[PDB]
């Protein structure tokens, strides 16, 4: 009987950990989308990694509590391999995955 | 605080830790958060943590992997440190370890450390030494440079290189491939018995060297061959690091009179110089033979001289002694008293779910294809136990290793890492194995948790309540330890004993009639002093006598020879019941279809106290018998179960079930014609009735219920 | 020792016997002890090595030797009296032996006692709880808990104040006291050396503790007291005493209080004679385990020697239907021979029992055997109610208890189940004493609570049973 919310954190490839406030039955939809308007650019396409070695999909209306992400959980950070080709390719070093307006306020872990 | 004591792991993989959630709130970590270890001689590593609800709050869980990169064991204490400043990694160069690369080529990157990292993110620091397993070997490796240092995580985008010949390993560190505890599949019950006996004076001496009072001085571990006795004793002194010597009794009894003895007193010197330390002696039956079945000098005087060497244990402190033998009456009885070897631990044979458990350990380094069932292997191979099934792994793997090599005609001292990688085991390569296979233990009973649930039996619904009460009552708040049955034969008295059983997960013990003659006919009764023991060594197990009366049938049963009531082998029952206490987690189940000629002693006071009479089902349980028949199969909605039940008024439960299998096999055999219908039809329950009878009759009945009204 | 000198060479294992034979002679006066006596001299007929006889031919003429080797006494020591070869048993050499045997509840105190003389104890620490809980235990598994539970005691708390070494402060070790925490602890980790063996003693069962047989109570005492404490009027009258009575009757009724209690008013053994070892005998093709018993007897006088179960015997040979034959047999022979041999002088009374009198072999009721009958029917109004009472004496019990109205409803329950009844009214008064803490006396609703699953263990049939056949003896 324990637990109804999760917290969950993402590990960004530039070094930042991403913090946000869930429900123990909120969809993979609704992260994804929590992660976009939290990105430098919400239309560059992503995936989130489990802690389990699974993958989450976007497109797939499962629960954080059917996921293994209750009642909390650190989630990978990857851009998905089209345009990770296309950024590399350009000598293009992706040094900044979120927006400003959420680094201005960084906190440091304790 | 922030410390907890080093167990075992549940998953295996090697780069994850398992701690209880209530201390991940406490270190603010989430799950797949990434933490330091802190071991002894200032050593670290870097995992991930998850949980579990298994994980004891003052605990964490590693596998052998994670205890030897920190140098500790079972029963350490580490430290936790969250370490997020970890990032991912550029460059990582793995090197692989001499010991496990000898006889093996090729690019292992390519098998072993690309797969195994990609998309993985594991934690890894410099120094660290892993298992990648497959290609039917067990290789393990030490990365030797990082660029980020001392740790980091794997990326997809991290250069893994491998250039350099075998690092050699240090003397401090074992190999990953030597037997531990998760090399033991079933029998983990009798494994647990030996940790509390074994691991406490190994892992803290000073407890029992600051006392007068000695631990157990040796264990016999009995059994069939191939079951793990020399596995356990290996493994635990592995995992405690106790020096383990091997003796055996040919290797003693080879040599001759003065040779054979000095040998034998030599390595009990040799164990206290390297205490702690246990002492394994194999085929003690061999090397310590009852002295009446021999006139020889050597064989009595070598009994003689291990006798004094168990009793000099008291001095030679911190050195247990453990035996194997296959019987525990084998042995000269002089071993077994008081000290010596006065404590046993009976293996067994492991059943479907260890069986299981034993061919994923061997298939660890196997590749099998999507069309293996291990579980269904597991499921057929009864009466095998461990020895037998590492060699049925060994023939899948060699059957198809012919299959292809026949076509890759690779000839040189090594083989190739690529051609192994593709090497897969099918199930047909497990099916001809299979039968090639032949067990070594079906001739010993194997006992084994039931798989009849309440769900199979019908009717008798206050029967069923009576026996959850009998064994719920002593655990929730002298309290009966046995029950005899009565009635008609074919009413499901075996299965309320069976299905008790199941649903306790408590393992069953059958005895029937041609067990309890065979006692009886070859003047062995005594055998049933084994079974009582067994039903200690089984607990919490049923220990069910089914057709107490066969033996008085045989002498006669209606007329009589020599002998009556009473037999040799009841007598014994009667005698070892008197020595089972009710907290030995032993339920006895007695059943007979006369319970007037049964000797009445088994009803008295402290024995089969609780006493049920099992009636013919009536009509709604009839119903529900030929539901619970039919469950396992399809049945066309025109079958009407209720006027098959309205009929069969005087049937048994036995004789519903005859005609459930007549009008299934009505049903196969005119698919089959078609072919040449794919449900059970009304037409055959209505032809299997025209030859169904009933198997008891009245007469018999009013024989049950006087006989119930006698005694009330 | 046996193992240590059988592990010698032939010639080394001979020489070593009589070097301390030799040894004691020179250091005489002197005590040769040899232990596992049934190692270093099994019986012969029983080996086929010749080192085993001839060590046994040694030691044989080595004891005959202390005739000549003055102020030498040899002792030894056995698991069994009759594991040893008999040679060394016949006059002079081991001429003399004792039964040690099982430490008794009382022993079992002395022996806490005893290895806790240095122990501060505190004064939760009750021993004699212990001792009464130590079933199957010996001297050698009470000390292990004696000194385990000083060891809990000195981890939990001396362990935290002092060093690693061999040296601690008096004042550190006399503030060390050992809790009742620290013995339960020690008693769950220890396991009894000796719990099947059979356990000889002087019973604690008094006449106050048995209900109702006012009249067996004093025929007892007539039967084992009289013929010591008159016997100027039996040998007036020409009297020949009985050697034994049999009881017969329901299972239930106080039959091992009355045996027990007779034992303890004469401060004599009581040996328990069960079922199981008369059919382990006759199965086991070992009938001279009967010598045994009644040796016991002879050698525990003053002892009362209750055979139990003496229809164990005929039921072997089918009790009910068996041959065509009688009850006779090889064990029911020795054993009415033994009987035959026995004086009454040597302070041994022999008891007999059985809950099916009708297939008892009719020697065992000859004159010079069991010939006197008693029959112990369920207890009747009065009885029940005494037997109520008597349980209920160590417990305070609430006047709203009617234990005549609980005794009217028991017609059929024997004393062993209006026990339970006790037992378990009591268990649910200590329930309740329990919660109120989380009362002080029973109360009826414990009692009429207990009803509910008490049942009687006598049917009416089997009382029909046993009452027609003491009316057939008239
Ligand atoms: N309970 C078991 N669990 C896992 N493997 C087992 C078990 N019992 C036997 N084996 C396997 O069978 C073999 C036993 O052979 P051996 O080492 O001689 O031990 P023993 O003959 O004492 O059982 C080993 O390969 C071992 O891994
Ligand atoms: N109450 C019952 N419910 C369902 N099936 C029964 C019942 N009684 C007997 N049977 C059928 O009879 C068969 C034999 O039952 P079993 O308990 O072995 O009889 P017994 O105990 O007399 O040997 C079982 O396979 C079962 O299908
Ligand atoms: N007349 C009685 N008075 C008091 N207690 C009795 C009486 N009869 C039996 N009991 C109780 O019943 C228990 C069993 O008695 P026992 O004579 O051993 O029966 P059994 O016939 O089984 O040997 C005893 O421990 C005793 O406490």
């Amino acid at each position: 009987r324990k637990y109804n919310y999760t917290l969950l954190r993402v590990r960004l490839p530039d070094g930042c950990l991403l913090q946000g406030t869930f429900y123990a039955r909120e969809r993979l939809g609704a992260v994804y989308g929590f992660v976009r308007e939290a990105l430098q650019s919400d239309w560059l396409p992503f995936e989130l990694l489990a802690s389990g070695g699974q993958k989450l999909s976007e497109d797939e209306n499962l629960a954080l509590n059917e996921c293994g992400l209750v009642p909390s959980a650190l989630l990978t950070f990857s851009w998905d391999m089209a345009v990770l080709e296309d950024i590399k390719a350009a000598g293009a070093e992706p040094d900044s995955i979120l927006k400003p307006e959420l680094l201005s306020a960084i906190e440091k872990l304790l | 605080p922030n410390r907890l004591i080093v167990d075992e792991a549940i998953n295996e993989d090697n780069s994850v830790v398992s701690l209880s959630q209530p201390k991940m709130d406490e270190l603010q970590l989430f799950r797949g958060d990434t933490v330091l270890l802190k071991g002894k001689k200032r050593r670290e590593a870097v995992c991930i943590v998850l949980s579990d609800d298994t994980c004891s709050d003052e605990k964490i869980r590693m596998n052998r992997v994670v205890r030897n990169n920190l140098r500790v064991r079972l029963g350490d204490v580490i430290s936790i440190q969250p370490c997020p400043d970890v990032k991912y990694g550029k460059r990582i160069h793995v090197l692989p370890i001499d010991d496990t690369v000898e006889g093996i080529t090729g690019n292992l990157f390519e098998v072993y450390l690309k797969p195994y990292f990609l998309e993985a993110y594991r934690p890894i620091r410099k120094g660290d030494i892993f298992l990648v397993r497959g290609g039917m070997r067990a290789v393990e490796f030490k990365v030797v440079e990082t660029d980020p240092s001392p740790y980091c995580i794997v990326a997809p985008d991290t250069v893994i290189h491998c250039e350099g010949e075998p690092i050699k390993r240090e003397d401090e560190e074992e190999s990953l491939n030597e037997v531990g505890y998760d090399d033991i599949g079933g029998c983990r019950k009798q494994l647990a018995q030996i940790k509390e006996m074994v691991e406490l004076p190994l892992r803290h001496p000073a407890l029992f060297k600051a006392i007068g009072v000695k631990p157990p001085r040796g264990i016999l571990l009995y059994g069939p061959p191939g079951t793990g006795k020399t596995l356990i004793a290996r493994a635990v002194a592995n995992e405690t690091g106790a020096f383990f010597f091997l003796i055996n009794g040919p290797e003693i009894m080879s040599k001759l009179a003065g040779e054979s003895e000095s040998n034998l007193r030599k390595a009990f010197e040799e164990a206290e110089k390297n205490a702690p330390a246990i002492i394994f002696i194999d085929e003690l039956d061999a090397i310590a033979p009852k002295r009446e079945k021999t006139h020889g000098e050597v064989e009595r005087r070598i009994v003689s001289q291990l006798l004094t060497l168990m009793d000099g244990l008291k001095q030679r402190a911190h050195v247990i002694v453990m035996a194997a033998t296959n019987r525990p009456n084998s042995i000269d009885p002089a071993l077994r008293r008081f000290g010596r070897f006065d404590r046993e631990v009976d293996i067994g044979i492991p059943d479907a779910t260890g069986r299981l458990e034993i061919l994923q350990i061997h298939t660890k380094n196997m590749k099998l294809a999507d069309d293996v069932d291990l579980e269904q292997v597991a499921n057929e191979t009864h009466g095998h136990v461990g020895a037998d099934l590492a060699a049925l792994c060994s023939e899948a793997a060699l059957q198809a290793i012919r299959k292809k090599m026949d076509l890759i005609d690779l000839e040189d001292e090594t083989i190739d890492a690529e051609v192994m990688n593709s090497l897969a085991v099918t199930m047909d390569d497990f099916r001809w194995a299979l039968s090639q296979s032949n067990p070594s233990a079906l001739r010993e009973t194997v006992v084994e948790v039931p798989q009849v649930t309440w769900e199979d039996i019908g009717g008798l619904e206050d029967v069923k309540r009576e026996l959850q009460e009998l064994v719920q009552y002593p655990v929730e708040h002298t309290p009966s330890k046995g029950v005899l049955f009565y009635g008609p034969p074919g009413c499901g008295k075996t299965l309320l004993a069976k299905a008790i059983a199941n649903e306790c997960q408590a393992n069953f013990i059958s005895i029937k009639g041609p067990e309890l003659l065979t006692m009886w006919f070859g003047e062995s009764e005594a055998n049933v002093r084994e079974i009582f023991d067994k039903a200690r060594q089984a607990a919490p197990c049923v220990l069910f006598f089914d057709e107490l009366d066969s033996i008085a049938k045989a002498r006669g049963g209606n007329i009589g020879d020599g002998g009556g009531a009473a037999d040799r082998v009841i007598n014994q029952i009667l005698t070892e019941m008197d020595g089972m206490s009710t907290k030995k987690n032993v339920f006895i189940i007695g059943a007979t279809n006369r319970p007037d000629i049964i000797d009445p002693a088994i009803l008295r006071p402290g024995r089969l106290d609780q006493l049920i009479y099992i009636p013919l089902p009536d009509e709604k349980s009839r119903v529900a018998i030929l539901k619970a028949n039919l469950r396992k199969s399809p049945v066309a909605k025109d079958v009407d179960l209720e006027f098959l039940a309205k009929m069969t008024n005087g049937f048994s439960g036995a004789d519903l079930t005859e005609i459930c299998q007549r009008a299934c096999k009505l049903a196969i055999r005119e698919s089959i014609e078609s072919e040449i219908v794919p449900e059970i039809r009304r037409d055959h329950f209505e032809e299997a009735m025209r030859f169904a009878r009933r198997s008891v009759s009245d007469n018999d009945i009013r024989k049950y219920e006087m006989f119930a009204q006698t005694l009330q | 020792n046996g193992p240590e000198i059988m592990s010698k060479l032939a010639g080394e294992s001979e020489s070593n016997l009589r070097k301390a034979f030799e040894e004691a002679e020179k250091n005489a006066p002197a005590i040769i002890f040899i232990d596992e006596l049934d190692a270093i001299a099994p019986k012969r007929e029983k080996t086929h090595g010749e080192v085993e006889r001839r060590i046994v031919s040694q030691l044989l003429t080595l004891m005959d030797g202390l005739k000549q080797r003055a102020h030498v006494i040899v002792m030894a020591a056995t698991n069994r009296p009759n594991s040893i070869d008999p040679a060394l048993r016949r006059f002079g050499r081991f001429d003399r032996e004792v039964d040690i045997g099982i430490p008794d509840a009382t022993g079992r105190l002395e022996i806490l006692q005893i290895h806790t003389k240095n122990m501060k104890l505190a004064d939760d620490v009750d021993l004699e709880q212990v001792a009464n809980e130590t079933h199957g235990h010996v001297g050698a598994d009470l000390a292990a808990l004696c000194s385990e539970a000083a060891l809990q005691a000195i981890r939990k708390k001396m362990d935290l104040i002092d060093l690693e070494d061999e040296t601690i402060d008096a004042e550190v070790m006399n503030s060390l006291a050992v809790t009742m925490d620290d013995f339960r602890w020690a008693l769950s980790q220890s396991n009894p050396s000796a719990l099947r063996e059979t356990v000889v003693e002087v019973p604690q069962v008094t006449w106050e503790d048995i209900g109702g047989l006012e009249d067996v109570k004093r025929e007892l005492q007539e039967l084992v007291q009289y013929p010591v404490e008159h016997p100027d009027k039996f040998l007036k009258f020409g009297m020949t005493p009985s050697k034994g009575v049999l009881f017969y009757g329901p299972p239930g009724c106080g039959k091992t209080l009355l045996a027990k209690a007779i034992a303890n008013e004469c401060q004599a053994n009581f040996i328990s004679i069960k079922g199981p070892e008369l059919l382990t005998m006759w199965f086991g093709e070992s009938e001279a385990n009967v010598r045994e018993i009644f040796d016991k007897a002879r050698q525990a006088a003053p002892c009362v020697l209750f055979f139990d179960e003496l229809d164990s015997i005929a039921k072997a040979r089918g009790g009910n239907i068996g041959d065509g034959g009688g009850a006779a047999d090889r064990v029911i022979n020795q054993i009415l021979t033994e009987m035959d041999g026995m004086s009454t002088k040597k302070n041994v009374f022999i008891i007999g029992a059985t809950n099916r009198p009708d297939i008892i072999d009719p020697a065992i009721l000859r004159p010079g055997r069991l010939d006197q009958l008693i029959y112990i029917p369920l207890p009747d109004e009065k009885s029940r109610v005494a037997i109520l009472k008597a349980n209920l004496r160590k417990s305070p019990v609430a006047k709203d208890v009617d234990l005549e109205f609980l005794a009217k409803m028991t017609n059929g329950f024997s004393g062993a189940d209006l026990t339970e009844i006790c037992q378990r009214a009591c268990k649910l008064a200590i329930r309740e004493s329990i919660e109120s803490e989380i009362v002080p006396e029973i109360r009826r609703d414990h009692f009429e609570e207990a009803m509910r699953f008490a049942r009687r263990s006598v049917s009416d049939n089997d009382i029909r049973k046993y009452e027609m056949f003491a009316q057939t003896l008239q």
